[PDB]
């Protein structure tokens, strides 16, 4: 359950989870989270803006836990500290990455943790 | 009459500003009423514009070149004092101008 | 509370729904004293829920805007500005809402300034003042407070929906004999 | 080093601006004519 | 029979006997939940979650579509009510799809705000649900038809508001449909208030698909500017970006419906635009300039240029404020002309609002009789307007048209297509001459286009004796029928100043456009004359213009606008212009002072005093000043020229998606203009209606 | 300004803001905000009741 | 089955539907049957006498002639024709 | 599948409100400040209990 | 292949202008999830209505969505919208 | 009136299809917008023997028809045209004396289209005025008709141009068809009537033609011999028209097997040639 990482997931297929409905933004105590979003050419509904102000973060899990698609997560890495200002400011490339690296662990916690109930 | 015909060539714009229902602009209203036709066709060039509010003053608004304006009260003023202040708005020109 | 009751005093005081006559005091307005004559007369006299016709005060900046705090010595702009109030209802996309909207007079100022820090594409307002609307149980108290604050007002007025006869019947009205409507 | 595209982007999207012509240009009295950029095409002006 | 008494959760009530128990509970403050009873379409019972308990009555009933009973005791609280309405909802939602995060409804849906009040809570259907296949009704309304609840809402809007007839229920049992059973587009003119009427996400505005969620966004109301009638509307807002334009409630000017161009011109505010003022080159190279340079240049030329060579010209999109401003400014220079264009002037003169306005106003199609529309197209320059008329033409209003003819979605008898017509009923030898006499409430619409021709005047002296003998203009019964619908908000601005539209400057080398970009011929301004454009979007005056200055738009600036019928409105400012532009009031004011001839306003509160000066009936808001010289001002004059060319009486509009230079600068336009204009041109009528 | 910041913010949102008022017992104000949050809705959380947690984990806070 | 009409190329727009002179008289009686005023209510006689001589399927193309013939919606005529079995 | 009584039907949103007026008010203060008694219609028994019975 | 911004593009891609390429998309949507989805086939399915979770199990993926294979025109894929899967009839 | 034959029969069965515009016309339909076509040319004071040039090419099938038969039923002179160029336009105008022009506007006339090029040879339509008789150079031109969609000044719009006519208000009155009145003018030599029915009854007679047979002419549509055998056969006979200008020889094969006897009137350069029914 550990909140780390705040950390964008994607389908095993790798499509990206993320449906750019904006509930993680609205959940969000701190409004630490920004989205813009336009349809994909191909009509998928995708952001073209995800970006996480990690210095207005307060890591608490309120975005994983009203996504409903498993999109953002908080991964296990807390040495995400950073020399700049800037560097903390993450983005949708930087999310995306940080879930590409994350990704194994990420699925085997979600995994433990949803077999819970099931 | 005569000033009547001039009044293309004297102002530039007249303007009338008055109230529907107040006995203010009655004067006023009765002679736009009556001889707004009279200057119109005298002179079918001359701006002659009418506007009409809920509570507004009478007032009589000259405008002659380079948009100098000449707005006078005309409230509980009969149709003769009404005729006489217009008469004498479009016998300023040459005094207004120069 | 959005009609106070018109049929006694306690609605409200009637020094709040007056609205004072301008008074030329700037080079301009001397100019154009007629007009500011002319504004006086026409405006409405008394601003009540009952009204029909939208109308825009000026900030009266003298004893009556005492109570504010927002004339800051970093902050010289609140102080002058003219909000509007409306009573906003629910937006046209749906009818039955959690919240529902509409009983209450919105009073919202303009926006001043509005831009991308580009960084990160970040909106900012250049405007701490402004970013949200604040709303009054009755038009009365919301002319109080632009009153108290040394705010102009526009006040504009609801628009409500028509009564309309309402019945099943009528999906099944009888149009008429053919030979009679030729 | 490739900020500005970002930051045309951010602005294009409620501010775009117009493209003025940069040059030489055909003038038809007053007025400069130049063909229009729009990507979309009125069938209607090219039918039949 | 007249006022009887109700109970509503015990507490007495006195209702109206035509009352609906849903009609009773609302004028008491109980609010019942409804998915397919609109307030403005006919009463349905396709949902049942109006269902109501009601003591001595067995069966839950309906309260949207049952009368009130006299003595009725109304249980909106009770537990037995609540089991209904939990069992409706759970009925609702057991085929919806889990569509939530990627539905546009999602922050404004009726299914989730009555769900989470009074449904059950939790769901039991653990089955397949239902799937439909998406359909394609073009690029204004996107379709999810499993997200539909079968409400019919948009069948009897487009039966009974837009008048098409292309949506329906096709099939029964739980595979029921609702669209078209071909594949069609959705092309009415009112494509957008679809959305409006949909409770769910089943039709949503695909230019604002996926885009914002409602508790991000900022509401303003505001008037619209892209259609005369000046269409109240909401535009929602985040930061600097509009979002949407939504209806706004007004029964005085459009209900609650917006046409296309109202709802989706709006982002041709966010390309093209002007954003510093700009200098053009000899060879036409278009240099970045500052306000002190351009300023500077301009007072130059307006020093150095004589006075009788000064012109201007009035744009569409131009405020009361702004053309006070420019009409101060060049009477301080002597100037007493503001149109450069020789061709294409309205022949109205500015004397009278009872002249140059819609007497009638709108709701006067509702209250006449005979309606006779004279080279106006009120499907394209006021679909809104067309609605209402349609409305009317259901009950008892008779529709008679001798212009073009047109595709209106009512029966209308055509005349003619010329002006022989109308001098056969000025002569009073005409068969429609006596359908007028008899008419209890005659009314005479004529397009602001169409009194616009050369032979202008008239034209209008010929409506204007047609009116005076026939009645359309009567002080017996107190109606004065005659209507200009006019098709340029900047010229129903001019009109109401005082600026006469025919004073017209034969040669003028020094021209200010002002945002004027149609109706621009090339040969209309001098090879050798100086002009600056006072413009937002650059498509024609950019290139008309050796100096360019930016201006707000209609959402950028504080503006007083002048609906057709007279109605003052005030715009309001949703967002600052971008960049540095300006609004005109003050580009002007700051040209005026730098050119030796200050203007008196140092604010809005300044200029309006002095719009006061000019016409106090500008400072009424949302009203429109009676006129009681409208039988003096339109009374029939021996003498004047009533000849008119034999030539066809046209209307203006061609592209509806594309008629200033915002509609031209929108994408969401242009994908209209690509998919609906070869669908809805025919050079042949639609017979069958 | 955390009490201005939960009056601007959803009941949920501004639930986080107890954690910080007292952080060496970041429990017992979560605790106290859900009670105020269930005595303005009427209820009482059932769950956490039988399950311990609540009683527990505010013992564990008060060590 | 289905509530929609299925792409296929042998009931498009374009495949040609009139009705025989025989049912032209038939139609005559049946429009007798209802008020002049209500020429809606034909609509399941003149689709029963499509099917009778259209190979026992009523086409699109047979749908827009009913529709025209009586003055009622298109949209109309579809969802009559889909409503019953 | 239970789901008809998910929601709490019963709440503890129940509220009691007691109103008292000023205990140093007498009967014939009360009956005047609530209208049935005029001001200077004092002192007499007939009127008083006119106005004790109307405001019973 | 054709080219965009033409009505026969638009009325197939939903009214949006198709971009074949996919790298204008991972330039604007910062990622190259869109070709990584297009280079998945399309799964065909016997059943008229098929059902997609995204997963294997319910909470690994997204809320249950049911694509109606038997659409007006015979074997018409159909795309997920919460995943970028594609659905088709067997047959058609 | 020789055409209202079929009108008077039934009037409710079809009698043309446009296939390149999906529009089908009953003959009740078909004799409204005629008579629609025919009212407003004679408001526009359009008297007997007032030439018009058909200038539409191929594709607007159903403006052609229309024009063809209002000309027959108002008495107005139709000549098509066949100019490529300015000068072949100008030539055409010359020595036609033609009243009107009903053209497409955006025809390809090679490099340039149709109403560029009638813009470069009368340029007085740029600068004519918005409702003004037109002051042309030419001595009794005096309509510019094109069924485009946008307004371009001096000319006007083919639904402009139409007056659908009631029966009560209406003060208009149709002048009786004349047999012997000329309506076409192909090949220097001009066709009445009479001479097109009589040319309608040998190509039935000729071609094995019967009453109830569908006849699809491709293409070009202005041919006196096209006319006879399209819309004036379903006028006189009933025969079902359907009409594929600019349609490839595929897709008319298409719409053919739809049918069971096609007449096929095959679109070429040459005057327009019959085939086979059915394949
Ligand atoms: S952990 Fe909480 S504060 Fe951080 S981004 Fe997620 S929702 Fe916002
Ligand atoms: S909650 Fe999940 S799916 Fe929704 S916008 Fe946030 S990350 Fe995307
Ligand atoms: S319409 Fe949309 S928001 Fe409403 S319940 Fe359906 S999927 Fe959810
Ligand atoms: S599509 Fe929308 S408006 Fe139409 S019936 Fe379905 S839910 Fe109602
Ligand atoms: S709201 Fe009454 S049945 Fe639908
Ligand atoms: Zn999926």
């Amino acid at each position: 359950l550990f909140r780390g990482e705040h950390a964008l997931r994607r389908y095993p297929t790798g499509e990206e989870r993320c449906i750019a409905c904006k509930l993680c933004q609205s959940a969000c105590p701190a409004r630490a989270i920004t989205i813009e979003t336009e349809p994909r050419p191909d009509g998928s509904r995708r952001t073209v803006r995800y970006d996480i102000d990690m210095t207005k973060c307060i890591y608490c899990g309120f975005c994983q836990e009203a996504c409903p698609v498993d999109a953002i997560v908080e991964g296990p890495n807390y040495e995400q500290t950073a020399y700049l200002h800037e560097d903390l400011f993450y983005d949708k490339y930087k999310l995306l990455e940080n879930g590409d690296k994350w990704e194994p662990q990420i699925a085997r916690n979600i995994e433990y943790l949803i077999n819970q109930p099931l | 009459s005569s000033w009547q015909k001039l009044i293309g060539t004297n102002l530039r714009e007249l303007r009338f500003v008055f109230c529907q229902n107040s006995q203010r602009s009655l004067g006023l209203r009765n002679y736009i009423a009556k001889n707004y036709w009279n200057l119109k066709n005298q002179n079918p060039n001359f701006p002659l514009i009418v506007r009409e509010c809920e509570e507004a003053d009478p007032y009589i608004i000259a405008r002659y070149q380079y948009g100098v304006e000449k707005k006078a009260f005309a409230a509980n003023n009969n149709e003769a004092e009404i005729e006489n202040i217009i008469k004498t708005l479009v016998e300023q020109s040459n005094k207004v101008n120069n | 509370m959005l009609l106070p009751k018109n049929a006694i005093q306690s609605a409200r005081y009637f020094e709040i729904q007056k609205i004072p006559a301008k008074i030329a005091k700037t080079a301009n307005e001397k100019i154009l004293s007629v007009g500011v004559a002319q504004k006086n007369n026409i405006q409405p006299k008394t601003v009540t829920a009952q009204g029909q016709i939208g109308f825009v005060q000026h900030p009266q900046l003298d004893s009556s805007c005492q109570y504010t705090q927002f004339y800051t010595p970093q902050r010289r702009d609140i102080r002058g500005r003219v909000a509007r109030i409306y009573i906003q209802d629910t937006n046209h996309m749906h009818d039955t809402p959690q919240i529902p909207e509409g009983y209450k007079w919105t009073l919202e100022f303009e926006r001043q300034a509005q831009y991308k820090t580009p960084w990160m594409g970040w909106s900012f307002n250049g405007d701490t003042f402004s970013k949200r609307n604040h709303y009054f149980c009755t038009l009365e108290d919301a002319i109080s407070y632009c009153k108290q604050m040394g705010f102009g007002y526009e006040v504009s007025f609801p628009r409500s929906r028509y009564h309309t006869r309402k019945s099943y019947a009528d999906n099944m009205l009888w149009p008429g004999h053919d030979n009679a409507v030729d | 080093l490739n900020r500005m595209r970002f930051i045309t982007a951010q602005r294009d999207r409620s501010r775009a601006p117009w493209q003025s012509p940069k040059g030489e240009g055909v003038f038809q009295g007053k007025k400069l004519i130049v063909a229009s950029n729009s990507p979309f095409i009125d069938d209607m002006s090219i039918r039949d | 029979n007249k006022q009887i008494e109700i109970f509503i959760d015990g507490k007495p009530a006195k209702v109206d006997d035509s009352y609906t128990i849903f009609q009773a509970c609302y004028e008491n403050g109980v609010i019942v939940p409804r998915f397919c009873y609109h307030e403005r379409l006919s009463v349905a019972g396709n949902c049942r979650m109006c269902l109501v308990e009601v003591e001595n009555v067995p069966k839950p009933v309906a309260a949207c579509a049952s009368q009130v009973v006299p003595g009725m005791k109304i249980k909106t609280k009770s537990e037995k009510t609540r089991i209904h309405r939990g069992n409706v909802m759970e009925f609702l939602l057991a085929n919806h799809p889990l569509d939530c995060p990627i539905c546009d409804q999602g922050g404004e849906c009726d299914l989730q705000d009555i769900s989470s009040v009074y449904g059950y809570g939790i769901s039991r259907y653990n089955e397949y649900k239902r799937a439909v296949e998406d359909k394609n009704y073009g690029p204004l309304v996107a379709t999810s038809m499993n997200r539909c609840i079968h409400c019919t809402r948009c069948v009897r809007f487009a039966t009974q508001i837009a008048g098409v007839e292309d949506l329906g229920k096709t099939g029964r049992g739980k595979a029921a449909e609702i669209g078209t059973y071909v594949e069609k587009t959705f092309n009415t003119e009112l494509s957008g208030n679809v959305v409006d009427v949909c409770p769910v996400g089943a039709l949503t505005n695909a230019p604002y698909a996926f885009t914002s969620r409602p508790w991000e966004l900022k509401s303003f109301y505001t008037s619209d500017v892209f259609d005369t009638l000046g269409s109240a509307i909401q535009v929602d807002t985040r930061g600097p970006e509009i979002m949407r334009v939504l209806p706004r409630i007004h029964e005085e000017i459009n209900e609650e419906w917006i046409s296309d161009k109202t709802r989706h011109a709006f982002d041709g505010l966010k390309r093209q635009r002007i954003n510093s003022p700009m200098k053009r080159s000899k060879d036409g190279n278009y240099e970045d300039i500052f306000w002190e340079e351009a300023i500077q240049t301009i007072s130059k030329k307006c020093l150095n240029t004589p006075s009788d060579q000064i012109g201007a010209i009035i744009g569409e999109f131009a405020d009361i404020e702004s053309i006070t401003a420019l009409k101060d400014f060049l009477n301080r220079l002597d100037v007493d002309n503001f149109e450069v264009r020789q061709h294409g002037n309205l022949k109205v003169s500015p004397d009278f609002r009872a002249n140059y306005l819609m007497n009638s106003k709108i709701t006067g199609v509702e209250d006449a009789d005979v309606l006779l529309l004279v080279g106006c197209n009120p499907r394209y320059e006021a679909p809104v307007l067309n609605a209402r008329i349609l409305k009317s033409t259901r009950k008892n209003l008779k529709v008679f048209n001798i212009g073009t003819n047109q595709d209106l979605n009512y029966k209308n008898v055509h005349l003619g297509n010329s002006t022989k017509v109308l001098k056969e009923i000025a002569d009073g030898t005409h068969p429609f001459a006596e359908r007028l006499k008899k008419a209890k409430l005659p009314m005479i619409m004529v397009g602001a286009s169409a009194l616009e021709r050369e032979d202008g005047a008239e034209l209008y002296n010929t409506l204007k004796v047609i009116s005076n003998k026939t009645g359309v203009i009567s002080e017996e019964k107190s109606w004065n029928g005659f209507n200009i619908l006019h098709k340029e908000m900047g010229r129903i601005n001019a009109l109401e100043l005082g600026i006469n539209p025919t004073s017209v400057n034969k040669n003028a080398k020094l021209v200010f456009i002002l945002g004027a970009d149609n109706n621009l011929r090339p040969e209309d301004i001098p090879a050798d004359a100086f002009v600056v454009y006072f413009g937002t979007h650059g498509d024609e005056g950019a290139y008309y213009a050796d100096i360019i200055l930016p201006t707000a738009a209609y959402t950028e600036k504080n503006a007083t606008w002048v609906n057709t019928e007279g109605r003052v409105q005030q715009g309001r400012l949703v967002v600052m212009p971008p960049g540095d532009a300006r609004e005109d009031w003050q580009i002007i004011r700051a040209l005026s002072e730098e050119a030796g001839v200050p203007l008196p306003y140092d604010s809005l509160e300044e200029l309006r005093y002095r719009v006061a000066e000019l016409a106090p009936h500008l400072l009424k808001y949302d009203y429109i000043e009676p006129t009681i010289f409208g039988k003096v001002a339109l009374s029939a004059q021996q003498g004047v020229k009533t000849t008119l060319s034999p030539t066809p009486i046209t209307d203006y509009i061609d592209n509806f998606y594309m008629t200033d230079a915002i509609s031209r600068a929108s994408v969401t336009m242009a994908k209209c203009s690509t998919a609906f204009n070869h669908e809805k041109f025919s050079n042949f009528k639609n017979l069958a209606k | 300004g955390s009490e201005k910041l939960i009056e601007d913010r959803p009941y949920l949102q501004g639930m986080p803001y107890f954690d910080r008022f007292d952080y060496v017992s970041m429990m017992v104000q979560e605790h106290a905000y859900c009670l105020g949050i269930e005595s303005l809705l009427g209820t009482t959380n059932y769950s956490a009741t039988f399950t311990q947690i609540r009683t527990m984990y505010d013992e564990l806070t008060r060590i | 089955r289905l509530a929609a009409h299925r792409k296929n190329d042998d009931n498009s727009d374009s495949v040609p539907f009139e009705f025989t002179p025989e049912n032209y008289k038939e139609i005559e009686k049946i429009l007798a049957k209802y008020p002049l005023k209500q020429k809606r209510s034909a609509v399941m006689p003149l689709l029963y006498l499509v099917q009778e001589q259209n190979n026992n399927w009523v086409p699109l193309s047979a749908m827009k002639k009913i529709a025209k013939l009586l003055e009622m919606p298109e949209i109309d005529v579809y969802e009559v024709a889909t409503f019953y079995t | 599948h239970n789901i008809r009584y998910h929601h709490e039907i019963h709440t503890s949103d129940q509220t009691y409100h007691s109103s008292y007026d000023p205990v140093g008010e007498t009967t014939t203060e009360r009956l005047v400040r609530y209208g049935y008694l005029n001001k200077d219609q004092v002192n007499n028994a007939e009127a008083v209990a006119a106005a004790a019975k109307e405001f019973q | 292949n054709l080219n965009p911004y033409s009505y026969e593009a638009l009325k197939e891609n939903h009214w949006l202008v198709s971009d074949s390429s996919k790298k204008n998309s991972e330039w604007t949507h910062k990622s190259n999830a869109e070709q990584l989805i297009a280079k998945v086939p399309i799964i065909y399915v016997d059943s008229n209505i098929v059902r997609c979770i995204g997963g294997t199990e319910i909470n690994a993926g997204h809320p249950q969505v049911y694509i109606q294979l038997d659409t007006r025109k015979h074997g018409t894929p159909q795309t997920c919208k919460y995943c970028g899967l594609r659905y088709a009839k067997k047959m058609d | 009136s020789p055409l209202a034959a079929q009108l008077a029969i039934n009037g409710n069965r079809n009698a043309v299809r446009y296939e390149n515009q999906n529009r089908t016309w009953t003959f009740n339909e078909l004799d409204a917008h005629t008579n629609a076509f025919a009212y407003g040319l004679t408001e526009l004071g359009w008297k007997a023997g007032d030439k018009l040039l058909l200038w539409v090419e191929k594709n607007h099938t159903s403006e052609i028809t229309t024009a063809q038969v209002g000309a027959a039923k108002a008495g107005v002179t139709l000549v098509p045209i066949y100019a490529h160029s300015a000068e072949e336009l100008e030539k055409a105008l010359n020595d036609t004396k033609a009243k009107g022009l009903l053209l497409s506007p955006n025809s390809k006339a090679g490099n340039s289209k149709y109403i560029e090029v009638v813009n470069k040879v009368i340029p007085e339509l740029y600068n004519t005025g918005r409702g003004s008789t037109l002051k042309t150079k030419f001595a009794n031109l005096q309509h510019i008709i094109h069924t485009g969609f946008y307004t371009f000044p001096g000319t006007y719009k083919f639904r402009q141009i139409m007056v659908y006519a009631s029966k009560n208000f209406n003060t208009l009155t149709l002048p009786n068809v004349e047999l012997n009145a000329p309506l076409f003018i192909s090949g220097n030599q001009t066709y009445t009537l009479k001479d097109l029915i009589s040319k309608t009854e040998e190509n039935r007679k000729t071609s094995k033609l019967n009453d109830n047979t569908p006849v699809f002419v491709t293409g070009d549509s202005r041919s006196p011999l096209s006319f006879s055998l399209g819309i004036l056969n379903s006028l006189l006979h009933g025969n079902y028209s359907v009409y594929t200008g600019a349609q490839d020889l595929n897709e008319v094969g298409q719409t053919i097997r739809f049918y069971d006897n096609a007449l096929l009137l095959v679109d070429g350069d040459i005057v327009k040639a019959t085939q086979s029914l059915k394949h």
